[PDB]
């Protein structure tokens, strides 16, 4: 038990390509999309991890 | 090493603030500085161009160093180190070398400046003047301050003055 709950939640990720199409089945344990995130991207950055103030 | 700076001449001119490497005369006229300028600028456009060669040949790119790693990709992260340590073995070594190897050019370069000014003054008068030993020469011969304008500039009229300092000679 971790935060007051025996059971667990996996959590997955896809990426949909302009044309393609998702599809989802189930009979049951499906925590559905809500809010998909239409994103493009670029070369590439990091995270920094800091507490610096942010101006 | 030539053996000017530090070396014949013992010490700079604090006096002397018009350029790098410059002349001192004691005429009857007086006394006084005067810097050889084509000198300094030529030094100044050559340590010039080095600072811009050893600050302008980066070639920096965009990157991100960091990355992240979960428990179970140790070996990756090892190898991100890995590579992270050898880059920065590699350009401490590099940079450290190359600012000690170019701090004595720039100073032989110096030094190899005055030497040519000495020589050359000194090929320009030959024998009308006494060399002192300290990095001076004494005239033989009477001449104004246009003469020692002419000795700055590189034209010296040896003949002219020859028959005068024959005889004080």
């Amino acid at each position: 038990k971790v935060r007051d709950q025996e059971g667990r939640m996996n959590y997955y990720w896809t990426l949909v390509e302009p044309g393609d199409k998702i599809t989802f089945e189930a009979t049951g344990n499906l925590v559905v999309p809500r809010y998909a995130f239409t994103m493009e991207r670029d070369a590439g950055s990091g995270i920094i991890i800091s507490d610096t103030p942010v101006h | 090493l030539f053996g000017a700076i530090a070396g014949f001449i013992e010490g700079g001119w604090t006096g002397m603030v018009d350029g790098w490497y410059g002349y001192h005369h004691q005429n009857e006229q007086g006394s006084g500085y005067a810097a050889d300028l084509k000198s300094t600028q030529n030094a100044i456009d050559k340590i010039t161009n080095k600072v811009n060669s050893v600050i302008e040949k980066m070639n920096t790119q965009f990157t991100a160093v960091g990355k992240e790693f979960n428990h179970l990709e140790k070996r990756i992260e090892n190898l991100n180190k890995k590579v992270d340590d050898g880059f920065l073995d590699i350009w401490t070594y590099n940079a450290e070398l190359l600012v000690l190897l170019e701090n004595e050019r720039t100073l032989d370069y110096h030094d190899s400046n005055v030497k040519n000014l000495y020589e050359k003054v000194r090929n320009q008068l030959k024998n009308n003047a006494k060399e002192i030993g300290n990095g001076c020469f004494e005239f033989y011969h009477k001449c104004d301050n246009t003469c020692m304008e002419s000795v700055k500039n590189g034209t010296y009229d040896y003949p002219k003055y020859s028959e005068e300092a024959k005889l004080n000679r």
